[PDB]
């Protein structure tokens, strides 16, 4: 969210964070800007992106 | 409000009677290890474990037995009657109480205010 | 007028979700024929189970 | 499997701190996990804290331990005890930390299975941040004393402190 | 203690770390039944709230 | 995998340092270098955390962590001392005179 990355350049999650942060402040109900923090949390943590990729290694062995 | 069950008043029992084993455990474990050790125990490991050990099935014992037929008067009491009150519970509490803290306490005037706490902490539920 | 029974049969669903989404499912499940072998009495009975429990001790209050 | 090993002698260091008869060896096998950690540090890429580990956790306030620690003289008796009864309170807390504290992340990060399969070609390469690299000291450099001067100075401000402390304590002028 | 002692610690310490790699990997592969079983569960509650709406 | 396994590292520090606590009873000296490892396991927290998102505020609080953990062992190790000289020994039975 600060965007100072740690080689130098901007981080990696930070265009996530601030297209978050733009729609937050505008939006009155927070449920507005769900698809935008779930992408910046995506960012953060890659959850969907790796559980897709197991589902993917899961229907191999199952398949193997 | 409450529709989130499958009872069972054996079952309620059984779970009942587990749960307060499991508390007394927990319980005479923290209990043991805030004493100290008598000072012809301490350049001997074996005896504090024992001891340690002791309490907790001791409490363990205890509370099963506090759990278990707290709910199970209840029950009987709510069953026998078809009558669904803060009264069901409150005699259960109350002959819990009484009995298992008078056994351990060895006083009929104990037995009666553990009876009275205990109906008084299940009225307020 | 109204059949006490059906009245709180239908009031007592709340307390019997689960086991009426699953007689549900099977319900989906076995739309396709397979030689008119399938059934769901096993979820059916469950439901019902559930729900006749939920009425038996207060249907006679509203009877005489 | 590098991490196992690292994690393993941590752990057994640590062990070694906490059961140690003789405090002057707990001091010694401080240092040991301290070292592990700064191995740790140069796994992560982070040379300038690996260093720095070993500078001041080591090189000043492990010394300092020792020194007071082997100056007291510190006979067994004032701090023996049987530890066999602490088992099973110690095998409670771990057990409850242990399953609630070392999976909390597993739901947020959910870790990538390794597949039978070489997913390191689907490593995209930028060459625009590599014409010129930062090393992690000139970036934590760029915003110690800038950007966030005020913690900086704060952090000298409990320095200070620190010094003031030791005097009024301990001072006994000859 | 003795330096075999300590070896020996830090072996069975590897022992328990590979383990820790093994319940890692359980844990990753039951991802899609927690999220099953978790999605089967609201839609019971949010069930009962809208037929408990009704009245 | 990684991430999981350098929390796991920094976990069993921070475990390590309750323990001491919990072990070293008539151990104070011990109770707080626990303590010093417990601040150890937070700090490698933080950078790993700082890696990990791609953000140097982690960098930067474990900098200034370790100024703390400085200072604290500092004057810790005073009061050590002080209780240390007016007692003759560091047995716990001899700081427990404020009680109730």
């Amino acid at each position: 969210a600060s965007g100072w990355g740690i080689t130098g350049n901007k981080g990696r999650c930070y265009d996530f964070w601030m297209d978050f942060s733009e729609c937050m402040s505008h939006c009155r109900e927070p449920k507005d800007c769900t698809l935008l923090r779930e992408d910046y949390l995506e960012c953060l943590h890659h959850s969907k992106e790796f559980q897709r990729r197991n589902r993917i290694y899961k229907e191999e062995q199952r398949k193997l | 409000r409450y529709l989130e069950e499958e009872d069972g008043p054996l079952m309620k029992t059984i779970k009942g009677s587990i749960t307060g084993f499991g508390a007394g455990t927990i319980y005479g474990t923290i209990l043991a290890t805030w004493k100290d050790v008598p000072r012809v125990e301490r350049n001997v490991a074996l005896p504090g474990l024992i001891r340690t050990l002791k309490m907790m099935g001791t409490h363990g014992l205890t509370f099963a037995a506090i759990g278990g037929v707290y709910i199970g008067v209840e029950q009987l009491v709510q069953n026998f009657r078809s009558k669904r009150d803060f009264y069901n519970g409150a005699i259960g509490g109350f002959v819990a109480g009484a009995s298992v803290l008078g056994y351990r306490a060895r006083s009929i005037p104990t037995a009666i205010a553990a009876g009275a706490t205990l109906a008084v902490t299940s009225a307020l539920i | 007028v109204v059949d006490p029974k059906k009245y709180l049969e239908e009031s007592c669903k709340p307390k019997c979700v689960k086991p009426l989404l699953e007689y549900q499912a099977c319900v989906k499940r076995i739309q396709g024929d397979d030689s008119g072998h399938k059934h769901c009495t096993g979820q059916y009975f469950d439901y019902w189970q559930c729900i006749d429990k939920c009425v038996a001790p207060k249907l006679f209050a509203k009877l005489k | 499997m590098i991490l196992s090993v690292l994690s393993s002698l941590a752990l057994v260091s640590g062990l070694m701190v906490v059961r140690a008869k003789n405090p002057v060896h707990s001091v010694l096998f401080f240092i040991l996990v301290f070292c592990d950690t700064s191995g740790l540090l140069l796994l992560l890429g982070l040379d300038f804290f690996a260093m720095i580990f070993l500078v001041v956790y080591i090189g000043a306030i492990a010394v300092l331990f020792l020194f007071v620690v082997m100056m007291f003289h510190i006979q067994i008796a004032e701090i023996h005890e049987e530890v066999l009864r602490y088992l099973p309170v110690s095998g409670i807390i771990g057990l409850i930390f242990w399953w609630e504290m070392f999976f909390i992340l597993d739901n947020e990060s959910i870790p990538l299975l390794p597949t039978q399969r070489n997913t390191t070609s689907l490593r995209y390469t930028v060459y625009a941040g590599k014409v010129r690299s930062w090393t992690n000291l000139e970036t934590l450099g760029n915003l110690l004393y800038t950007y966030y001067f005020v913690w900086f100075l704060v952090s000298s401000l409990i320095l200070l402190v620190a010094m003031i402390g030791a005097i009024v304590l301990t001072m006994h002028r000859t | 203690v003795k330096v075999l002692t300590y070896f020996g610690m830090t072996l069975a310490a590897f022992a328990f770390w590979q383990s820790m790699d093994k319940v890692h990997v359980w844990i990753a592969l039951h991802q899609d039944e927690k999220q099953e079983r978790m999605e089967k569960e609201a839609e019971v509650r949010r069930v009962r709230a809208e037929l408990l709406r009704k009245a | 995998m990684d991430l999981i396994k350098y929390f796991t590292f920094s976990m069993i520090i921070f475990i390590l340092g309750i323990w001491g606590i919990l072990l070293n009873r008539r151990n104070i000296l011990i109770m707080l270098m626990s303590i010093e490892l417990m601040l150890l396991a937070v700090n490698l927290n933080f950078l790993v955390f700082s890696v990990s998102l791609d953000d140097m505020m982690g960098q930067v609080f474990a900098l200034l962590v370790l100024t703390v953990a400085a200072a604290e062992s500092a004057i810790g190790l005073a009061i050590f001392v002080i209780t240390f000289r007016v007692r003759g020994t560091i047995a716990v039975e001899f700081i427990n005179s404020i009680q109730g």
